[PDB]
């Protein structure tokens, strides 16, 4: 990593080895013996090997990962049954507090959606296994009837009428009722609301309301899933809004005095449409194509955001435009394919090159656009960043007051938004793309390719699992999500289990690269909680209180799931814990004079289970230690 | 540190005297003195020249061999012998082109011990013009590595156990046998 | 990408006047010039930033890329002569016969690869023959006088004219006299397509015609022929000579034969030339290069084409007190103690290296390969060129033979050069690396198995790979279905036999996928 | 024996309907030819492909 080990003070003075001027510190000729320029040369010389690193790195063809754009879902509430049109235009940037130390992360309305001001149709009531057979039309104004037959039948269903159904919005149907005699807590009523679509029934989310349902007069705000298609009944055309009802459900409160139906009215408060943290550039031409192959073209916006249709180039075919595909490397092209590559981290577009073969002829990879044809770029997306992940969706300036609509709210923190990798990070990515070469095969590849699929995971190590009955064994991958000390020390558990996203995401990328025909498994490791109860005699001139405080955490640090052990990193996935090795931690603790004994025992992160006392714990290879609250006896003549 | 200081008795491709003006070259002390200043600056020109050799793994100093190892992922851990590193780094980039295949597994262990191994496995290739013919191949996966070492000190098994662990395609069970 | 910058211009270095050392208050023309003549830092700094092509070669070797080497063209050189008197080695191996030199460029020089021998060819036996009439031990048909019946005056397939060739030189240009009494309607010589044979040890061998009075013997002609390899006649008689069969083909509509063909009266055989292929090559002697600086890492260039691969073709002689020290070329500098005299050469260019040096991570140096001392004169004793495209010489261009040692005559090449290929340049190879380094070569997922088979057999219509399902043996193996191409007739129907693939097609597919298998999954192919 | 009849129940009812569309019915995807009869055999062409 270095070439020369000299400095300015390093002057050799070998003139006496030839001449005989014999003054160590003269007034004049020592000055000329002083050569700073050598120091300014060797300092520049030492960095040459580093320069040669980046010199041939491009020769291998590796580049920098483009930044990814965070995406969020936002909903334009209206708080009125009107506005039969799209409300807010695309764009309309929103951002947090514009504090001078942290710049507010702006956004942009990605898309648009149109809703319909539907009116409430027929009103019916029925139970599971029994048809409607009720008023079914006159319920719109009168002819009251008890809801759900006041009974928690398994599968009680209600069909609701909605003329000119809305394929995508959030619903709100008036169900005014007379409630008296029994009150039901609004928290978690035992009902399931579903819609109709081209496929079937899916769950519809419910937003905030001031009534718990059938306990005070009011509405219920369902979230209509995408794909809702119209249905016909009676004298209307009302889209289905199934209302499935469950049992008392392990003690969930219900009612035997269900209210009647007072009136009907459909509000259709608002609709749903996502937004992303990336600007868009529409129809920016690149220039005129030339018949020669291997051309390179640039753009006017540097950090192009990743995505399957990253650029979507078009060439001027005689029929409008002909689209171009995007491939990461050109080696997979064909003599007549349509493939482009993009160095998105600097906005460069390169067509297919031409390579001479051993015969001396040419093998053109990727077709070249015809000479004189127009080259146009459909659209890019620039932006994205680590700060693009909002919190709770509570971005400030959350459109509280708008003259047009009441509200525009996102309640869910946005995902994605991976920042562009640094050049220094790339040097640590060169071996991976040169060793694995994608398409992970051997045991170590799953350890590294997992990180690329999801760098936000704290640490990943993969291990073979139980053998399959046909002689093979499916692959297993262990995931440890990033942990934060939520409780008062130690860890709270239930965060070490990934939230069905890391399991899905990591496996999804790996599955395509996984060798065909072998099952792939992911999950968390095993856990065995241990409490370090002991007894240490304190010194006679020390405060045992601090010793008591110190001995209840320094002993803990040895068994930390995330940064435990002597190394300070995560456990090596199979190291057992003993009193003898823990004895090293106990002895070094300040304010101790003697130690009596220590007791260890297995336990799980659920309900107690103190476990039998033992000195040695057999920890399985795909498992991790859990450190509990532990107390030791500190008996001594403290001060 | 490295102690890569100046070297005695080394010439330069850019003598300071040869760049001096005419008539100036006639002096005695001048020519001797300035040539002395060439001693300190001599090795730099040696490095700038023949810098290409300073990157070939087969010839570069020992320090850069380990540097080159991390350059293309040569798995240089645990080797305390210089000549062993010389082959590993140069041959590392060829292995990854076929890493996983049967030849790659054989060569890697051959690289680490210098002897060709004997391996048997549930593998093979075949063809049949018969429509929808069956494909032979052992129904139960099995990977076996056999080494004909002349001096089997009882530590090679663990080394064979460790090395073949990263060579198998996370797919089949393995066993290690050493002569 | 993000490249550091390493430039600090020359004038900025002279800023270190630093007149804070008492009595050194002077200006430009003082003998303090040493502050300036250390401007070599400007040359040094500028050399740091550059990353020349020589490192780009090491990178390709480091990542397992082999630089594409050059080749050369091979032609068919044909000698001539007019005095077929005796037999001896009239052509030493490597005899150089070159193209003519014009005002445009220095002529390209060829070199024979074999040794050519002229032979005084005479005749054997002339035998009457017709379709179905074997020789039946007949020799004296035209030994003394009278005539030999040419195909019984009726040429049909299966006919042959029988003449012996006492030498039948494998690489000679035999000429036969064909004196025929004129009978019947005269014909153009090219009108009948008579085919001439040789009866090689492996069977009858074709031949080419270069004269006009051949076969169509309306007038007494003299057919010449270059002999196509070694051969002997079907020995039954008194002549162990060679053979020529003037077989006659079927009557073509535009090229018909004629009844009552010319009879043979007198005839004589004698070779006039010799044919041997040559490889574009040349030998250069005494190419001095200059004087050595006596420093490690010296590099020298030759102002000529790439050295043609072969025996050590760069004999470097260096001046020494004892005389001309001999340097032997070696392959890459794997190991060379300071005592040894070793050099490195480039096949595709004139760059010739020397012993490099490395500081190493400790004191002192470590030299691999000796260096010539200061002032030694270096010259190339022997040096062979000949590679590149500039050997694709046009047909019938090479005319002059070098040094004219034997009884030489006109030399021509009947056929054009095969065509050599220039070695790839460093710039050219800098474009292959992104492509050739990631050409799959693993066959991991389903996409590769269908793709890799297509590369092995580009002529296949449909290929797909389906894994062997569970409850099936073969260790979770895979099945590949191959569909050979076929035109399903103008009648709209396709036979089943056209759907089965050829065995060789299955093998070449299986052979390639065998090497790139991942674990041991079986890859058995065949139609669905 | 391994398909969801609910989707089939959804698919079958509409797929047969498209054949007898007054505006864009028939096998041509256009209006009816003004006089073509309707049979079970032609409908069996629709039913089988469902």
């Amino acid at each position: 990593q270095q070439f020369v080990d000299d400095a300015k003070r390093y002057i050799q003075q070998r003139a006496p080895e030839w001449t005989d001027h014999n003054v160590s510190d003269p007034g004049v000729t020592l000055v000329e013996t002083v050569a700073h320029m050598a120091d300014q040369i060797v300092y520049r010389l030492n960095r040459v090997p580093d320069k040669n690193h980046l010199a041939f790195l491009d020769l291998v063809g590796i580049t920098l990962f483009p930044p990814s754009a965070a995406r969020t879902d936002v909903t334009f509430w209206l708080s009125a049954p009107q506005e039969d049109a799209i409300l807010v235009p695309v764009g309309t940037e929103v951002a947090t507090l514009r504090t001078e130390r942290d710049e507010a992360v702006v956004f942009a309305t990605e898309q648009d959606l149109r809703i319909v001001p539907c009116t409430m149709g027929r009103l019916v009531t029925q139970v599971s296994g029994e048809a409607v057979s009720d008023r079914t039309t006159d319920l719109a104004e009168s002819k009251d009837v008890l809801c759900f037959a006041e009974a928690p039948n398994p599968g009680d269903c209600m069909l609701i009428g909605l003329s000119a159904a809305v394929p995508d919005c959030a619903l709100a149907l008036e169900l005014d009722s007379r409630v008296d005699g029994v009150g039901v807590d609004p928290r978690q009523p035992p009902l399931v609301w579903e819609a109709w679509t081209e496929d079937g029934w899916q769950s519809c989310e419910v937003d905030r309301d001031g009534t718990g349902g059938l306990n005070r007069p009011g509405d219920v705000v369902l979230h209509i899933p995408g794909g809702h298609v119209l249905s016909r009944n009676g004298g209307h055309e009302a889209g289905w809004i199934r209302c499935r009802v469950t049992e008392p459900l392990s003690g969930q409160p219900f009612y035997t005095t269900s209210p009647t139906i007072r009136s009907a009215e459909a509000y259709t408060i608002g609709g749903t449409t996502g937004s992303i943290h990336a600007e868009t550039v529409l129809d920016e031409p690149l220039g005129e194509s030339t018949g020669l192959p291997g051309q390179r073209l640039r753009l006017e916006h540097a950090p192009v955001v990743a995505g399957e249709p990253s650029v979507l180039l078009q060439t001027a075919a005689d029929d409008g435009w002909q689209d171009w595909q995007v491939v990461p490397h050109f080696s997979g092209s064909h003599p007549d394919d349509h493939h482009i590559t993009v160095d998105a981290t600097t906005g460069e577009i390169a067509f297919g090159p031409a390579v001479r073969e051993a015969d001396g002829t040419l093998r053109q990879y990727g077709a070249v656009p015809p000479k004189g044809a127009v080259i146009r770029a459909r659209r890019y997306r620039t932006g994205g960043g680590r700060a693009g992940n909002v919190a709770r969706g509570a971005v400030q300036v959350l459109r509280t007051s708008i003259p047009y609509v009441s509200e525009v709210v996102n309640r869910e923190a946005a995902l994605g938004g991976v920042d562009g990798e640094t050049i220094e990070e790339a040097k640590l990515r060169a071996p991976i793309t040169l060793r694995a070469q994608e398409r992970a095969v051997t045991l170590r590849d799953y350890e590294e390719l997992a990180r690329r699929a999801a760098p936000e995971t704290a640490r990943i190590t993969c291990l073979e699992g139980a053998e399959n009955e046909y002689g093979a064994h499916a692959v297993r991958v262990l995931v440890v999500p990033q942990a934060v000390p939520d409780p008062g020390g130690r860890l709270r558990f239930e965060q070490l289990v990934p939230g069905d996203a890391l399991l899905n995401r990591i496996t999804r990328h790996l599955d395509e690269r996984r060798l065909i025909g072998t099952r792939l498994a992911v999950g968390p490791p095993y856990y065995q909680g241990v409490t370090v109860v002991a007894t240490v005699h304190a010194f006679r001139d020390v405060d045992a209180d601090r010793v008591r405080r110190q001995t209840h955490d320094a002993l803990y640090r040895h068994l930390d799931p995330l940064t435990g052990g002597s190394d300070g990193k995560g456990w090596p996935f199979g190291r057992p814990v003993q009193t003898g090795e823990l004895f090293a931690v106990l002895q070094r603790v300040p304010g101790v004079e003697l130690v009596d004994e220590v007791v260890l025992h297995p336990a799980d992160p659920l309900t107690g289970k103190r476990g039998d006392p033992t000195n040695r714990i057999d920890l399985d290879a795909p498992a991790l230690v859990f450190s509990y609250d532990h107390r030791v006896r500190v008996i001594g003549d403290s001060a | 540190a490295s102690q890569r200081g100046s070297v005695d008795g080394l010439g330069s491709s850019l003598p300071i005297a040869s760049m001096l003006p005419a008539v100036f070259a006639d002096d005695d002390l001048a020519l001797r003195f300035v040539a002395g200043l060439d001693d300190v600056l001599a090795p730099i020109l040696n490095v700038l020249d023949c810098l290409d050799t300073y990157f070939d793994p087969a010839l570069t100093p020992a320090d850069f061999a380990q540097w080159l190892g991390t350059w293309v992922g040569a798995e240089t851990d645990g080797t305390e012998a210089e000549p062993m590193l010389r082959a590993a780094v140069a041959a590392a980039a060829r292995l990854h082109r076929v890493r996983g295949t049967l030849q790659g597994l054989s060569e890697t262990v051959r690289l680490a011990f210098g002897v060709a191994p004997e391996i048997t496995e549930s593998g093979g290739a075949t063809w049949n013009a018969r429509p929808l013919g069956p494909f032979p191949g052992r129904p139960r996966p099995q990977l076996h590595v056999a080494l004909r070492l002349p001096e089997p000190r009882p530590v090679d098994v663990h080394r064979l156990d460790a090395l073949v662990a990263a060579a198998r395609p996370a797919h089949m069970p393995y066993t290690v046998e050493v002569t």
